[PDB]
């Protein structure tokens, strides 16, 4: 039994060295031996890779005591109504020096925003993992072609966090305490947010009493939606995944059972607009 | 496409620390929750007649000891995120990692728990004779 979280896309045939490795399954079968691993004489570490590593498949199931968590319930969504941002991502494929993973190409929100990331990923080296600009392309067909323009127009990740809080800020701050992050089919969308959301203990703002909503890896300080200008991350957002409410088919087509005024533009921050317009027509129409 | 390093058990514990502002904290957080420590280490085979050191080239275990692969018992090279280091660089990886038998059950929390002497290169209250 294995998982795709951290799945190793590198095109390397052979596994990693004992000492190297992260894990005894990412160790080459050559050390494999009598249900453990074997240090060869003359067999030596390899001091040149880059491996990318896959993450998607997060889980964040977990219930560890002064952790708020992430995912909340239909009816605690409906009472931060006002904290609803809906949230989509599109996706460009890795290739070349690695393949079977996808990293965030445009972020789109309910607010009208869509930002465009120059495409990265998780490297492993021999001395760390590099957060860093890999290869990749949008996916193959006629739906994706939009895509296109956007591989050579994406923002460094440092300037994407800063823009994301900064909006986030600016619409919620006199709105809501808090941001609930309203998606559909969670997966790649929890991927992205790898890429701007840290999370902890609930804690307080630096200049007041608010909870905190932001984190600065500048100063190690927490900011409300009202202090967190020059803040790089989301702190401890929530989020809920509307098609796990009974719906049946894609988006566009539950969307359209309730709404007419927002017609399908093919890009993230229209998914975003009809994934968080869905939620209000179920939780608050008729 | 690609090859799996981990197993579902595992799943819960990497996302709650991938995501962390502070990683080791959430480590010992979701221990002291009632949480299964990492699985899945680099556990080697040796004769248990090494030096004892606790980071060595090969391994080095005695017969207090598990020799360990060093980048699989660091939470940061297993969560693949920044290590706390001013150049960001590790310290187990490509090296062995010698963890007291009676702490093998979890070598990513001893090593975050740990300091190892630089005078005589054994675990502090686990081997190190410089008090
Ligand atoms: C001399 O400082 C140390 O004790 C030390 N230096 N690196 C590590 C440790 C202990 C934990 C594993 C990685
Ligand atoms: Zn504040
Ligand atoms: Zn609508
Ligand atoms: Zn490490
Ligand atoms: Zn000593």
């Amino acid at each position: 039994n294995v998982t795709g979280l951290f799945k190793d896309c590198s095109k390397v045939i052979t596994g990693l060295h004992p000492t190297q490795a992260p894990t005894h399954l990412s160790v080459d079968t050559k050390f494999k031996t009598e249900g453990l691993c074997v240090d060869i004489p003359g067999i030596p570490k390899d001091m040149t890779y880059r491996r990318l590593i896959s993450m998607m498949g997060f889980k964040m199931n977990y219930q560890v005591n002064g952790y708020p968590n992430m995912f909340i319930t239909r009816e605690e969504a409906i009472r931060h109504v006002r904290a609803w941002i809906g949230f989509d991502v599109e996706g460009c494929h890795a290739t070349r020096e690695a393949v079977g993973t996808n990293l965030p190409l445009q972020l789109g929100f309910s607010t009208g925003v869509n930002l465009v990331a120059v495409p990265t990923g998780y490297v492993d080296t021999p001395n760390n993992t590099d957060f860093s600009r890999v290869s990749a392309k949008p996916p193959p067909g006629d739906q994706f072609k939009h895509l296109i323009p956007l591989m050579y127009k994406g923002l460094p990740w440092n300037v994407v966090r800063i823009k994301i809080v900064q909006m986030l800020s600016d619409t919620l701050k006199n709105l809501s305490d808090r941001v609930v992050f309203v998606l559909w089919a969670h997966g790649f969308e929890l991927t992205s947010m790898k890429y701007f959301v840290k999370i902890g203990p609930e804690r307080t703002c630096c200049l007041c009493d608010r909870r905190a909503t932001c984190f600065s890896t500048a100063s190690d300080t927490y900011a409300c939606w009202h202090h967190s200008i020059g803040f790089d991350y989301v702190y401890n957002p929530f989020m809920i995944d509307v098609q796990q409410w009974g719906f049946t088919g894609n988006l566009q087509s539950n969307h359209d059972l309730y709404c007419q005024v927002h017609g399908n533009a093919h890009v993230a921050s229209c998914d975003a607009i009809m994934t968080r317009c869905l939620a209000v027509h179920e939780c608050f129409v008729k | 496409a690609g090859n799996a390093t981990e197993v579902p058990a595992n799943s819960t514990v990497l996302s709650f620390c991938a995501f962390a502002v502070d990683a080791a904290k959430a480590y010992k957080d979701y221990l002291a929750s009632g949480g299964q420590p990492i699985t899945n280490c680099v556990k080697m085979l040796c004769t248990h007649t090494g030096t004892g050191q606790a980071i060595t080239v090969t391994p080095e275990a005695n017969m207090d000891q598990e020799s360990f692969g060093g980048a699989s018992c660091c939470l940061y090279c297993r969560c693949h995120i920044d290590h706390p280091n001013p150049k960001g660089f590790c310290d187990l990886k490509g090296k062995y990692v010698q963890i007291p038998t009676t702490c093998a059950n979890d070598p990513v929390g001893f090593t975050l728990k740990n300091t190892v002497c630089t005078v005589c290169g054994m675990w502090k209250g686990y081997g190190c004779s410089c008090d």
